[PDB]
């Protein structure tokens, strides 16, 4: 049960915490730790290939969720694709089954 | 001594019979419970209109 949903503020305070402890301060307009990082495995030194690893992970996993639905939602969880469930969801507060 | 007409006044039904039911009256409900049962199915309060 390890992944654990994190809140987009949690995310900018941690991101934050690294900015300031780096020695950059947060207000000095934008930065982001990620723009500090190099792109190829060929293009960055041995040592941090592990964060370059991450980062092609991340762009993966970004355009795969269609963040900019994946497969989590086309096939089957939507209305739209999936006739059965839209047809479920017009009638779901018409319901009534008393029978003392 | 003078006269004027009097004023029209016309009278009728509501919009939709509005009012000839007596929905949200606490003192006069209604029931639709069974014949065993003493459970009004029909909460008939005022918090809806």
């Amino acid at each position: 049960g390890l992944p654990d949903f994190t809140s987009q503020s949690m995310l900018q305070n941690f991101r934050n915490f690294i900015l300031e402890r780096s020695g950059i301060l947060p207000a000095t307009c934008c930065a982001l730790p990620s723009d500090f990082v190099p792109i190829k495995y060929r293009e960055c030194p041995p040592p941090l290939w592990g964060h370059c690893y991450l980062l092609q992970l991340a762009n993966y996993l970004a355009y795969h969720s269609d963040i900019m639905r994946c497969n989590l939602c086309t096939p089957h969880r939507s209305l739209v694709c999936n006739s059965q469930l839209l047809s479920e969801s017009q009638i779901i507060g018409t319901f009534e089954l008393q029978g003392p | 001594q003078q006269a004027m007409p009097n004023r029209p006044n016309y009278i009728g039904f509501r919009d939709n019979f509005v009012g000839l039911m007596y929905y949200n009256s606490t003192g006069n409900m209604g029931v639709l419970a069974g014949q065993a049962s003493q459970l009004n199915a029909v909460v008939d309060l005022q918090d809806r209109n």
